[PDB]
RNA sequence: ACACCCAG
């Protein structure tokens, strides 16, 4: 479980109570990063 | 304030100076002795 | 027949609504029996003066032997056998129409097939298919000597209004006025 | 006896009749006339007017509150 | 949502059929021939070729439905000549053209390139 | 055994384009023609796209949709390749697809443009066929687009990123001869290209014993097949299927006995 | 709730409007009734949960 | 946002001529000899460069 | 507006556009009742 | 206010955004100029009622 | 004494973008400018960052062929809606009848129209209450007793659905659990049908102070049959049939429009400028620069745009002879074709498709509830009953009225009549 | 309280016992569909999919519903519930083994609807009889509902983004009703007016306009590619009318084919003179306009909207009145199939070539307003100086009003008159009025020569400013350009004085559509509230709710108006 | 509840 920061983009690995606060940077806006399961898109 | 509108009314003999807001306004040009007041050195310094 | 519809009609106004399509059954009935309208006929015209008051004996509207059910049988298909004697006469059969023996069978046939299946049938509502067919024509007018003409009108006449908004006369002249403009 | 409506079949007659029978029909009814395949009961109803073989009894209400009784195979079919 | 397939025009699954032969009832000697996931491309050279023939007196195809892949080809004859075998001999000439036509087409690109 | 004898005629054979005239054909065959070069004729072009990692500002599924429009030569290998819907892998096997692999990140300032150089393919002959080149997506510094994708064998009926023509033109009788056509004012109307007729004049006279007899084709492609190689598989393509519906035919009245 | 197995739970499927148990498929009950409002009002202001019930 | 790969209309290729269509009207060339230059002689291929805004070049001013 | 006065004065902005957008914020309301049948204002 | 349309972007904000609306809870919100009659002035009007 | 600047400028900003509004009946520039607010392109450049609730992007937003001098100033240069479609105003098979349109599949498959539609599910937890207890968390089976017919496996541990994941009807995109005064399970749902993709998932502290969520559903709308599309002259319609290239019909150099529409729209609506339009653009199209459509610009008229449209080869008049795109016969009328801007609208037929067999019911009417978000059912209104009476079908208006809304039984006493 | 929640709209009486929200009802946008027949609407598959019609189980089809049942809610057609005969209900996205799957007699199958399903098809607002219209199910694969094109009238549907519900009847009672009360076939002659309701609209009333002249030949190949459409054809290829020089038929004798049975009918084309009914060419037809069907054949004629659309007496009614309502209902099938095929091949378009007169028709134009222009600054000079005697009636004002107004009307009819004379056979402006698809030749006139005199309730332009319509005219100007006249047309672009009263004109059409609507609702609401109880009692004598006779018989005499005729009496016109 | 909006 681990977001990407709005401002700085690097991870924080925030927990499940673990309040939303950027390690880094400072930030209070995070991004979840995509799935590892991969989706199939056509080309259609 | 260019924004300021006055109005005569002739045929009544009253003058009408309007001044607060709420008045809607739209740019005209200027013609004085069927002449246009915008001449061109007005255009060329505006085409800058 | 003719002074009948004097009194009903004095406007002249011929083009009237009723069920069998008599100029058109006639005319079906010239192509189904491919009848030549220049050889002579073999129908007689007593024959078919005897047809017409069959057929007009065959079709009720209002039923019962009473002599007000007569009465009221009589003036319901009143027009229709205006328009039956008239078409389905015996000079205009021998000159115009020629239809033969067997084609004029058909023809009575068939009338009074239409006839019947043109009866308005019990248990239709009537009120609430009229009103719907005095409405849907509502939507086709434009709004307002001038005249109130249209909603605005049709609004006025179901309400009964007791103060209307242009009233107005249709005054007629009986006597010498009518002719001369200064009398007038 | 002492009928005096119309004896045509109306529309409207034609509309319950024919959706009474297909009822009864899906319910396991006895068809009254031979069918050479159909099975909507809708269609085998239709076959069952056109024979005048419809075991129903159609009663008219006159407005005044006397009832006719009149059978489905004692009306013209107006198809 | 309702959108179907793109391959459902050109394919058939477990349960259709590509050609199917129904005798026509109306006149003699007459044949209604239902092709399956095909279109225009296919009905207008097989109406084309089998109105060529001087011995085929009636030939016309069309479209149920442009959303469906459904053709049908009617086909009437001479009281002498089998419908199918009208069918088959359109088809047969469509073939020996159309080879024909590849085989000049090959020779005119070889005389084209050599100068 | 009432077949036409068609003959061709070349006029223009560029890399890009061929025209070529058909004459004593009918109309529906020189027509049938036509619409297999849009529909029947089958290329290479990616249909299967896995987006591993795409931060660019064009989302995931249109990067797809831009790759499957991109062409990719198959001038020799189309024919070897069968469709994937008819092979014996479970998926995706080399002997019936092919695997592209892209792989860009922008670290320069300067805005780099992922084109179609980048598409690494492991067919040696199965490439983009630019490889200036088709633009993708535009990446600003930081952003990463990272993607492998297949590509199928397929035509023009099941979607038009199989569509080898870019442009076909049908063209019979430029005289108006036959009158197929009723100019309301025929002096308005400029002549033709492939019209034989002076200047003065403006329509032929009618020809009442006359059929459309000659056919002027401008068969152009986007890449993929040669414009050569568009028409013979074409002609190849409309007699396998006339062939496929004859075989079942014979299968039928065989089984109706 | 059912009949042959009551120890299932029963789900709820709103887009069908009934309770179904998911092991022999058996409707039981009636149709589900919503609880929310018609509308998209004839109902009042909630009371403040952490204030007292008043009136 | 981006210029098509494909023409709409016909399908011809226009997805690799954007870049060249920016670079002839930079070296001082009117629109319409711009497109003939590139090879567009039909009028649908024409309006798919002419009628495109480049939307790609605001898009990427935001930080990712 | 008050603290019944005027209602509906204040809206969520139209973001469909960018002519959508130029349209809404530029926009007029008459304070005339939709539910009078009345003409003379609408014109 | 003031800003170039560089430092608008990299403020995440749209250049071409032409503003004149409120933010209130997160939604866009626009206040539509509301008409009313004029003020100060004698008006005569026709009550045929 | 005073003299206007110039003339288009009566006009507002949604009937400026009108080309030509002289030359179109009144009724006709009204409907275009309902609708002008309705087109689907790119709303703001910032539309990556920003999360709104309702968002409709168009991929290929194209300029105008033909334009107004007002649109450099409306910046509709800058963000266009709207594609130049090659148009030919012809009557096909039968499919663009009262007012609708043909449109190219093959163009539809090379990205003709395609937009995304973007919706945000915003969701927030509350933490007040004196025994309530609101925490993000991937329910449990065992644990929650609030769950209804929905998979609980595409969430994450937080209780967030990750980006890049497929969704369908009723999928649970939030895990939601609310303790009981254990936890019972009320949570976000994916509306009917509205499949897609999850863009991205944004969480953050709102106003409140609670912590706060924000899911982007992205999902490809290919134009299909059934959406709405409208000109810029008010020639409003709904796709028709999608044909392929090879049936479309086709000029003789090889052009194959992409919208076909009805001739029989033009005359009881007097679109004049519609075919002005139509035939500026292909003068635009070949002369090579943006044509004017100043609305009172007296040097530009019809004779001038159609001498410049005669010097390209094409007839003065606009129309081209298109061939059958099924037999390859010359259609023996000539077509009128050319570059039109056409605009998709946000009506489109996968937003209003609703049915229902048995559903949901009131608390108060024990009746079906109101509208598709809901999966209601639509009214049989006093219109509708009306009419039932007029047809005289006596049972099939008691089974809409009583038999498929609320059937109900009552006790009833016989000396009162009062319910037992 | 209590009495807000029983009255007025929402209430509970109005808005949820007298009309209420129903299952099994279906809404969705609505496109064109020209191959299916009047009776028949295309249903999108998740529709079908989702919704159900319950049938009993019965020997005669145990076989076909157990392979429904077994077929699941999962591949279309299938089932969704398994009624018991006890009551019980089973679900069939739940229950894997089949022990409770095998059915009996007695067993209700909610299956899936499929083709041949009775629905009822209603646009919302239902003014009249037919727009509660019924239909049969056919499963076309798309989102959308599909109409054929004949049945856009009585709905009053447009495919500009109109969407209609789709109610499905439940019981096998209420669909035998839909089938023989409401069905498509038998609402074609509304008894409102007695002509049918229905009839040929737009691209194929266009086509067999130009399909009925005497100029159009078909070769043999495009004769049997039509003939294929032809659903009653008996088979038989007919006699060419040309046959040496080359086998030609013309496109009266194909719809002759199409016409069904043996009717007869005498119509007449829109351009009919009217000098032919007694010149000598009187039953021989130049302009070929007579139109006469006899013997089931068209002879000659050009077909309209006067032959073909909703007039009474056309060949559509005449075929309704022989033939009957399924024989009919093929009849339009095959019009509209055959008609839009052979369209395909001649074509029809509309485009700037359509608009453009040719220089002597714009110069008669200019004359004709600049000598009207003449003519109204002569009246107002003559109005000025006080010359001009008022008319009996009327103010000296309303006297001027009138004069300009006839002389500015004369005006629009004389440019309109001059400038559809010089359209060519060929115009295809031309094509759509004179055939009545769309269109009128007022539009023609506005197109051409001149958009005419705007009127703004009832009058002219007012003095909206202090005795002047726009700033830009002079103070008391009562000349034809400053109230409201345009002297210019669409095609040659409206000058902005021109432009900004155009939508004046254009904005009260507007407002009186939404205030007219309004009202005639309630209007149509009182209306048959009042008299929705009225019905035809079994002793034929129409009576009320309370048993009170209104009319001794209906319509004072017993027929109903769907199977009455206009008709001429013989014996009242001429004399003794 | 209110705003906005689709169709006639
Ligand atoms: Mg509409
Ligand atoms: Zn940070
Ligand atoms: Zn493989
Ligand atoms: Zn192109
Ligand atoms: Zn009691």
């Amino acid at each position: 479980m681990i977001y990407i920061c709005g401002e700085c983009h690097t991870e924080n690995e925030i927990k499940s109570r673990d309040p939303i606060r950027c390690r880094e940077c400072g930030y209070r806006i995070m991004y979840k990063k995509r799935t590892k399961r991969l989706v199939v898109f056509d080309a259609r | 304030v260019s924004e300021v509108s006055m109005i005569r009314d002739i045929r009544e003999r009253e003058i009408r100076i309007y001044t607060d807001a709420g008045r809607i306004c739209r740019p005209l040009l200027i013609v004085e002795k069927q002449k246009l007041l915008l001449k061109k050195r007005h255009i060329d310094q505006l085409k800058e | 027949d003719r002074e009948v519809l004097r009194v009903i009609f004095p406007t002249g106004d011929s083009k009237v609504v009723l069920p069998c399509n008599l100029l058109r059954m006639i005319w079906n009935a010239q192509k189904i029996f491919h009848i030549n309208p220049r050889l002579p006929s073999d129908l007689h015209p007593i024959k078919v003066v005897e047809g017409v008051k069959e057929l007009s004996k065959k079709l009720v509207i209002v039923n019962g032997d009473d002599p007000l059910s007569r009465q009221a049988q009589e003036n319901a298909t009143l027009l229709f056998n205006i328009h039956l004697r008239s078409t389905l006469c015996s000079r205009r059969m021998a000159e115009e129409f020629r239809l033969s023996g067997e084609a004029f069978d058909w023809l009575l046939g068939e009338i009074e097939s239409k006839f019947n299946q043109a009866i308005a049938h019990p248990g239709e509502m009537v009120g609430a298919l009229a009103a719907q067919s005095l409405g849907e024509p509502a939507t086709q007018m434009t709004l307002n000597k001038n005249v109130t003409l249209g909603v605005p009108r049709l609004k006025e006449l179901i309400n009964i209004s007791k103060k209307p908004k242009t009233p107005s006369l249709t005054v007629f002249l009986l006597g010498q006025s009518a002719r001369d403009a200064e009398r007038a | 006896q002492k009928r005096i409506t119309t004896p045509y079949m109306t529309k409207y007659e034609r509309a319950r009749v024919l959706g009474t029978r297909a009822l009864q029909i899906a319910m396991c009814a006895p068809v009254m006339v031979e069918l050479e395949g159909e099975t909507d009961p809708l269609l085998i109803a239709m076959k069952e007017l056109k024979a005048r073989k419809i075991p129903i009894i159609i009663r008219r209400y006159l407005p005044d509150g006397s009832y006719e009784d009149w059978g489905v195979d004692e009306l013209i079919i107006s198809d | 949502m309702n959108a179907p397939p793109a391959f459902e025009s050109f394919l058939l699954f477990e349960g259709e059929k590509k050609i199917t032969i129904n005798k026509d009832t109306k006149v003699p000697n007459a044949c209604l021939f239902t092709i399956n996931k095909e279109d225009h491309t296919l009905g207008n050279i097989i109406k084309s070729q089998l109105l060529k023939d001087p011995q085929v007196l009636f030939a016309g195809y069309k479209v149920p439905h442009p959303l469906e892949h459904k053709i049908i080809i009617r086909v009437q004859t001479t009281p002498d000549y089998s419908p199918q075998e009208a069918f088959t001999n359109a088809i047969t000439d469509l073939i020996s053209e159309l080879s024909l036509l590849e085989e000049r087409f090959r020779v005119a690109i070889k005389d084209k390139q050599e100068g | 055994p009432y077949a036409n004898q068609p003959t061709v005629r070349i006029t223009e054979l560029t890399d890009e384009n061929v025209k070529f005239i058909i004459e004593n054909t009918d109309l529906a065959v020189a027509n049938s023609i036509r619409r297999v070069f849009i529909a029947e004729v089958p290329i290479i072009a990616i249909d299967w796209v896995q987006i591993d990692a795409n931060s660019s500002v064009l989302h995931d599924e249109f990067i797809a949709h831009r790759l499957g429009l991109i062409p990719l030569t198959s001038d020799d290998i189309v024919d070897k390749l069968q469709y994937s819907r008819d092979c014996t892998c479970e998926e995706f096997c080399p002997e019936c697809s092919v695997e592209f692999t892209l792989d860009v990140r922008c670290n320069e300032d300067q805005t780099r443009h992922v084109t179609s150089r980048d598409l690494i393919s492991n067919s040696p002959r199965v490439i983009p066929v630019t490889s200036d080149d088709i633009l993708i997506v535009k990446l600003r510094k930081g952003q990463e687009l990272r993607l492998r994708a297949y590509a199928k064998k397929g035509f023009g009926k099941e979607h038009a990123k199989w569509n080898p023509t870019a442009g076909v033109a049908f063209e019979y009788d430029p005289d108006n001869a036959l009158r197929h056509t009723v100019y309301p004012k025929p002096e308005e109307w400029p002549k033709s290209e492939y019209s034989e007729l002076d200047e003065d004049e403006s329509q032929a006279p009618y020809d009442p014993n006359g059929k459309p007899e000659r056919f002027y084709y401008n068969v152009e492609s986007c890449g993929s097949l040669r414009p050569e190689t568009i028409v013979l598989s074409a002609l190849s393509g409309l007699k396998k299927k006339l062939s496929d519906l004859q075989t079942q035919l014979s299968h039928e009245i065989q089984s109706d006995v | 709730t059912c009949p042959n197995h009551p120890d299932a739970i029963l789900v709820e499927d709103y887009r069908a409007g009934d309770m179904i148990c998911p092991e022999c498929g058996l409707v039981v009950g009636d149709r589900v009734i919503d609880v929310g409002s018609e509308w998209r009002s004839r109902v009042g202001d909630s009371q403040n949960p952490l204030l007292s019930d008043g009136d | 946002m981006i210029i098509p790969v494909r023409c709409f209309t016909c399908g011809k290729i226009v997805g690799n001529k954007w870049e060249a269509y920016l670079g002839l009207l930079q070296a001082e060339y009117t629109e319409g000899d711009a497109l003939d230059a590139l090879g567009l002689k039909r009028y649908c291929c024409r309006r798919m460069l002419l009628a495109h805004v480049d939307l790609i070049e605001k898009l990427l001013n935001y930080a990712p | 507006w008050g603290d019944q006065a005027r209602a509906g004065v204040s809206q969520v902005l139209n973001r469909l556009t960018f002519a959508s957008t130029l349209s809404h914020l530029r926009r007029l309301n008459s304070p005339i009742g939709r539910d009078g049948k009345l003409a003379k204002p609408r014109q | 206010n003031g800003l170039t349309d560089r430092d608008l972007c990299e403020l995440n904000e749209c250049p071409l955004d032409p503003g004149g609306y409120f933010i209130i809870n997160g939604s866009e919100k626009v206040l539509i100029a509301q008409e009313k009659m004029a003020t100060n002035t004698v008006y005569v009007f026709a009550k045929k009622d | 004494t005073h003299c206007e600047i110039h003339p288009s400028m009566i006009l507002g900003v949604c009937a400026s973008i009108i080309p030509f509004p002289d030359h179109n009946q009144s009724p006709r520039n009204t409907y275009q400018s309902a609708m002008g607010k309705q087109a689907m392109g790119v709303y703001i450049t910032n539309f990556h960052v920003r999360m709104d609730t309702l968002a409709h992007v168009l991929y290929y937003p194209q300029k105008p062929l033909v334009t107004t001098r007002s649109m450099e100033y409306l910046r509709f240069r800058e963000l266009p809606a709207g594609i130049n479609s090659i148009v030919a105003i012809a009557s096909y098979t039968g499919y663009n009848q009262e007012d609708s349109v043909i449109m190219n599949r093959s163009a539809v498959d090379r990205g003709f129209f395609r937009s995304v539609f973007y919706r945000s599910y915003k969701e927030q937890e509350s933490k007040k209450g004196f025994d309530q207890e609101e925490v993000f968390e991937k329910p449990t089976r065992e644990t929650c007793q609030g769950m209804r017919h929905a998979i609980y496996d595409k969430l994450d541990d937080d209780g967030l659905i990750a980006p890049g994941v497929r969704v369908s009807g009723d999928d649970v995109i939030i895990g939601k659990t609310v303790t009981l005064p254990t936890k019972r399970d009320c949570s976000t749902f994916l509306r009917t049908s509205e499949t897609g993709i999850v863009d991205q998932v944004m969480v953050t502290l709102n106003q409140e102070g609670y912590k706060f969520c924000k899911i982007r559903v992205r999902s490809v709308r290919i134009p299909q049959i059934g959406d709405k599309f409208a000109s810029r002259h008010g020639q409003k319609g709904t796709c028709g049939i999608q044909y392929r290239q090879e049936d479309m019909p086709f000029t003789c150099e090889g052009i194959t429009p992409d919208i076909i529409i009805n001739p029989h729209a033009i005359p009881s609506r007097m679109t004049i400028g519609h075919l002005i339009e139509c035939l500026q653009g292909k003068v635009s199209a070949n002369k090579g620069e943006i044509g004017d459509a100043t609305p009172f610009n007296d040097a530009v008229n019809v004779q001038k745009i159609s001498n410049l449209l005669s010097d390209y080869g094409y007839h003065l008049r606009g129309n081209e002879v298109l061939y059958n795109g099924f037999t390859g016969r010359k259609i023996t009328s000539q077509i009128f074709i050319g570059p039109t801007y056409y605009q998709r609208l946000k009506h489109m037929v996968d937003d209003k498709i609703h049915s229902r067999a048995r559903g949901p019911i009131q608390i108060l009417n024990r009746q079906p509830m109101e509208g598709r978000s809901r999966d209601g059912g639509l009214r049989f209104g006093e219109m509708e009953r009306d009419c039932q009476i007029a047809h005289g079908a006596a049972q099939f208006l008691r089974e809409r009225l009583f038999e498929a809304s609320d059937p109900y039984q009552v006790h009833v006493c016989n000396l009162c009549g009062i319910m037992a | 309280s209590l009495k807000q929640r029983l009255k007025g709209k929402e209430g509970r009486v109005r808005g949820n016992l007298m009309g209420k929200r129903v299952d099994f009802s279906a809404r969705t946008v609505i496109t064109p569909d020209p191959n299916l027949s009047i009776d028949q609407v295309g249903v999108p598959r998740s529709i079908a999919a989702n919704m159900t019609f319950a049938e009993i189980v019965t020997p005669f089809n145990i076989d076909r519903l157990q392979e429904l049942v077994r077929r699941g809610n999962s591949q279309y057609p299938g089932a969704k519930y398994i009624i018991r005969d006890n009551g019980d209900r089973i679900d069939l996205r739940f229950h894997p083994k089949p022990s409770d799957l095998h059915l009996q007699t007695g067993y209700k199958v909610e299956r899936h609807m499929c083709d041949g399903d009775i629905v009822i098809f209603n646009r919302q607002p239902t003014l009249h009889k037919m727009s509660m219209m019924g239909h049969r199910v056919r499963i076309l694969p798309w989102s959308t509902f599909r109409l054929n094109l004949s049945v856009t009238t009585p709905y009053n549907a447009d495919f500009d983004g109109d969407e209609m519900n789709l109610h499905l009847p439940q019981s096998l009672e209420t669909r035998a009703e839909i089938q023989e009360l409401a069905m498509v076939p038998r609402m074609i002659v509304t008894p409102q007016s007695n002509r049918p309701v229905m009839g040929i609209v737009q691209d194929t009333l266009t086509a067999v306009r130009k399909f009925t002249k005497r100029d159009v030949f078909l070769e043999r190949g495009e004769v049997m590619n039509l003939l294929m459409f032809l659903s009653t054809w008996d088979g038989k290829v007919p006699q060419p009318a040309i046959l040496k020089p080359r086998p030609l038929w013309t496109g009266k004798q194909i719809f002759s084919l199409i016409i069904p049975g043996h009717i007869n009918c005498i119509r007449t084309h829109s351009t009919h003179p009217d000098d032919e009914d007694s010149g000598p060419y009187k039953h021989i037809s130049p302009g070929d306009t007579k139109v006469v069907v006899e013997n089931g054949e068209l002879i000659m004629g050009i077909l309209c909207k006067k032959s073909l659309g909703t007039s009474a007496g056309s060949l559509v009614h005449i075929s309704y009145l022989e033939m009957g309502h399924d024989i009919t209902r093929l009849f339009y099938s095959n019009i509209q199939t055959v008609i839009n095929n052979w369209l395909l091949i001649e074509g029809h378009t509309i485009g700037i070539g359509d608009s453009i007169a040719d220089s002597k028709t714009y110069q008669d134009i200019q004359n004709t307003i600049k000598k009207a222009k003449q003519d109204v600054i002569e009246v107002i000079e003559k109005a000025h100086n006080n010359e001009l005697e008022p008319t009996p009636g009327n103010t000296l004002r309303q006297t001027f009003e009138n004069q300009v107004n006839r002389i500015l009307n004369d005006a629009r009819d004389k440019t309109g008159s001059s400038a559809q004379k010089s359209l060519s056979e060929y115009n295809n402006f031309k094509s759509m009025v004179v055939s009545g698809a769309k269109g009128s030749k007022i539009n023609i006139s506005q197109v051409i020569a001149v958009v005419g005199q705007q009127n703004v309730e009832g009058k002219r332009i007012p003095f909206g400013f202090k005795h002047r319509t726009l700033p830009h005219f002079i103070k008391d100007d009562y000349g034809p350009e400053s109230r409201g006249f345009v002297e210019n047309s669409y095609l040659a672009g409206l000058t902005p004085t021109e432009f900004f009263f155009h939508a004046m004109g254009g904005r009260e059409g507007l407002i009186d559509t939404a205030v007219k609507t309004a009202e005639t609702g309630y209007i149509q609401r009182r209306l048959i509230k009042s008299m929705e109880s009225v019905m035809v009692k079994y002793d034929a004598t129409v009576r009320n709710s309370i048993n009170q006779v209104v009319q001794l018989r209906y319509g004072e005499d017993g027929l109903a108006g769907e199977s009455v005729e206009f008709q001429n009496l013989a014996t009242l016109k001429p004399s003794n």
